[PDB]
RNA sequence: GCCUCGAUAGCUCAGUUGGGAGAGCGUACGACUGAAGAUCGUAAGGUCACCAGUUCGAUCCUGGUUCGGGGCACCA
RNA sequence: ACGUUUCCGACCCGUCUUGAAACACGGAUUGCGGAGUGCUUGUCUACUGCGAGUCAAAGGGUGUUAAAACCUUGCGGCGAA
RNA sequence: ACCAUCUAGUAGCUGGUUCCUUCCGAAGUUUCCCUCAGGAUAGCUGGAUCUCAGGCAGUUAUAUUCGGUAAAGCUAAUGAUU
RNA sequence: ACUGAUUUCUGCCCAGUGCUCUGAAUGUUAAAUCGUAGUAAUUCGAGUAAGCGCGGGUAAACGGCGGGAGUAACUAUGACUC
RNA sequence: GACAUUGUGAAGAGUCAGACUCU
RNA sequence: CUCCUCGAAGACAGUGUCAAGCGGGGAGUUUGACUGGGGCGGUACAUCUAUCAAAUCGUAACGUAGGUGUCCUAAGGCGAGCUCAGAGAGGACGGAAACCUCUCGUAGAGCAAAAGGGCAAAAGCUUGCUUGAUCUUGACUUUCAGUACGAGUACAGACCGCGAAAGCGUGGCCUAUCGAUCCUUUUAAUCCUGAUUGUUUCAGGUAAGAGGUGUCAGAAAAGUUACCACAGGGAUAACUGGCUUGUGGCAGCCAAGCGUCCAUAGCGACGUUGCUUUUUGAUCCUUCGAUGUCGGCUCUUCCUAUCAUUGCGAAGCAGAAUUCGCCAAGCGUUGGAUUGUUCACCCACUAAUAGGGAACGUGAGCUGGGUUUAGACCGUCGUGAGACAGGUUAGUUUUACCCUACUG
RNA sequence: UUUUUUUUUU
């Protein structure tokens, strides 16, 4: 009674079912995972900006 | 394995700084009779019931992670180190030789 | 297991003496006076086979 | 009985137990001393 | 077929981490004996089964090949 | 139209199964009975009332179409850190 | 042994699971589990809808890139070999 | 407990496992007890029985009871030898 | 094996300072 | 006269409680998984390299060849200098091989280990100094559910090492070398708590390590059942049937040779092409709410790859005889000893003693000798229960009156 | 203490 058997005979036509979703357009935003020191920096230089 | 006696490094306790350190391997220390633990266990043993809890029975380590303690010389403070998986530790043995005969 | 016939024996069923016919138990007379200071004479009655 | 058993009629174990044996196992020759045929004076 | 074990003088068996190849019998020489045998004093002796590798150096450690020997080979 | 006769089509249902008409299992026939429920606790959803509040418990007062309905909370639950 | 009760004992296993129309409509694959007739997990599916009114596409074009299979080579390295 | 009339016999092995007998045996041993330290919980140490471990016996107790070479005036075999 | 049931006398040894411990 | 009824033992025994030893006599439970059925074997269970893999990545089998549970105070870090394997040519003892010298030398060496990548003023060799193999938090990659562990990457803060400096350094040139909860234990704060107030012990907490689960996301675990049981399984074996035909059987093609000479009368090696399912295998498609599982007896029919007979052709065919071949299954293909036997072997006759199918034809046709329950014996194996396609003995063979077929 | 053998006829 074998019952190892892996495939992946129906597994694209699953993930295409619903459409292979790309990447959102708002992930080039985020300074997640930046310099340390360079984020310091930009938020020294926006705390101190003059509005007008 | 051979590993010095001494050994200069960074002091965690008051001198925040790199200092000498007495290196020496830690050893497990008695186990106490009043901690929790045991009293839990010699009370649920007492009785009867037998055994209640497992006893390990398939060892397949045939080493462990050696622990050098090193002690600052400057505030004794003690910090523990453990090192990779060996068969034989030494420390401070004889140090290895160059282009000398068998 | 079940118990063997040695362990059975001592609850004393069906492994009890034979001793409908008996003649009695051999026994010689109560220690008393006669036979401390003295002795006792008696006619041997009867010899008889005990079952 | 602790003698019973087997593709063959065996024993398979001592015939000498001890004297403290329980009930059920004291079967054989208890307690003895010696085995075998008595060589001498016994 | 599977799982193990061994292979070393002419024969039977040890041997070391790896740095010696040994023990007995056998063979050769001399001695004692009228002569042989026992006995005494000497000598020489192995395919370290074959191959490849590991390290300074392997009979040995590792892998493969040849021969021999042992155990299992059950249901129905 | 569950009558007859013609032409075409027409394998026995339920079930497990990759695959059943199966030489796979259940089923001779009919009537009646026959199987996702109750409750406690969560969560989401829909609707209703009020809303930084809301619901009020046990209880008390009343009620004789009196186990109902109606009135009643320094305090309690949840929420407000 | 038998009788009653615990007891409607538990079952990852076998069997059954009762009205009609309409719409949508799969999977036998991933990971972990004393796991392999089973679960949890992601995937596939339905429903409720809500926010909006051009940025997407199992398709092409342009531009730029990745690969070492077919073919080719050993009169080029390695390994065979007349 | 084993064997199983009569007749004739019942060989070797106490290494293993059992059973059993001695104990001087500081080898190992629980509770209790005693001593030390501490203000106390408590810590450390000493004794510490039987058993086990050492010694002896026992197989009509459970049981067990080998390999490789050479060798005889035809060959074969191997009394004999290693 | 220890404690209790467990009482009354002797001798020896050892601890002490009349007691205890043992045999 | 004596308030010991007469003796024995006697503060021991016995009794009560606790402690230790023995304790399958008895109780409860366990006795992994994968697997071309299970068992045995193996580990393909955690895991790395090359290939499979079909040019992104990904991709399976008990696929192929191997490796891992270690080793290293240096074999980590860094600075400097140097160049390796090997070849050629020279030099007392010196030889094929010791050391010295000069040329050439794209890496053909070495880098702890398996394989594959990478590396030449280095990542290799020699050497100096050192401990970045230290303390701290986040982000990310790999597996992936985008969880955890492990490993790794690029930064940030501290303190350091080497260097003149730029720089490099969080272990090993890169890809494997490893571990949750609970518990114990250690280190850390001049920390928190013990709730009647405080002090000190003790205990418990917050943070980081170690002690280990290799079935490696991590139960504490020996057998037997033929006296056996239950829920299921044709997901899975033993008998038939189905595919395959390695093996079994049968038939062809070229001719090197045999055949006194002569390859083909009759054979035919080295090679090679087919056929068949009366062998045994491989598979696991059907059947486990059952298709009665060997052989023999009995009785039909069918096929031939023709033993005999009919009609013929060819011979190494002068004839009893014998061989090859063609048309040919119309008709025959026996009696017995041994064995349960199918097979096998022998005795005898015979025209001949041909080979096979029909659910390895045929058990509501028989028989039951074998196999194949429970009783029992021996050998080997096992401590034992017990095991043994090892031997032996004894062991219940049920139902047609239905439909069809067939006979009347 | 140990101390085994001597081919056939003459
Ligand atoms: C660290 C490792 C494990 C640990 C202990 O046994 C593990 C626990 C785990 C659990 O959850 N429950 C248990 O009863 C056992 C122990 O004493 C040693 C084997 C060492």
């Amino acid at each position: 009674a074998k019952s190892k058997n892996h495939t992946n005979h129906n597994q694209n036509k699953k993930a295409h079912r619903n459409g292979i979703t790309k990447p959102k357009k708002h992930i080039f935003l985020s300074m997640k995972g930046v310099d340390a020191k360079f984020i310091k920096n930009l938020r020294f230089s926006r705390k101190n900006n003059k509005r007008q | 394995v051979n590993v010095p006696k001494a050994r200069r490094t960074f002091c965690d306790g008051k001198c925040r700084k790199h200092t000498n350190h007495k290196v020496t391997q830690y050893k497990k220390g008695k186990e106490s009779k009043f901690a929790q633990g045991r009293r839990r266990y010699d009370r649920k043993q007492s009785g009867f019931g037998g055994q209640t809890k497992p006893i390990f029975r398939k060892k397949a380590k045939t080493t462990k992670k050696i622990v050098l303690r090193m002690e600052c010389t400057e505030c004794k403070h003690k910090k523990q180190l453990p090192i990779k998986r060996c068969k034989h530790f030494e420390l401070g043995g004889q140090k290895k030789s160059r282009g000398q005969v068998i | 297991g079940r118990r063997i016939r040695i362990q059975r024996k001592g609850a004393g069923g069906i492994f009890k003496s034979h001793n409908k016919h008996r003649k009695g138990a051999s026994k010689l007379r109560p220690l008393d006076y006669a036979e401390r200071h003295g002795y006792i004479k008696g006619l041997v009655k009867d010899i008889i086979h005990d079952p | 009985h602790p003698h019973g058993g087997g593709n063959h009629q065996h024993i398979g174990h001592p015939s000498t137990v001890r004297r403290d044996a329980s009930a059920g196992k004291k079967v054989g020759l208890i307690a003895a001393r010696r085995t075998g045929r008595i060589r001498g004076g016994k």
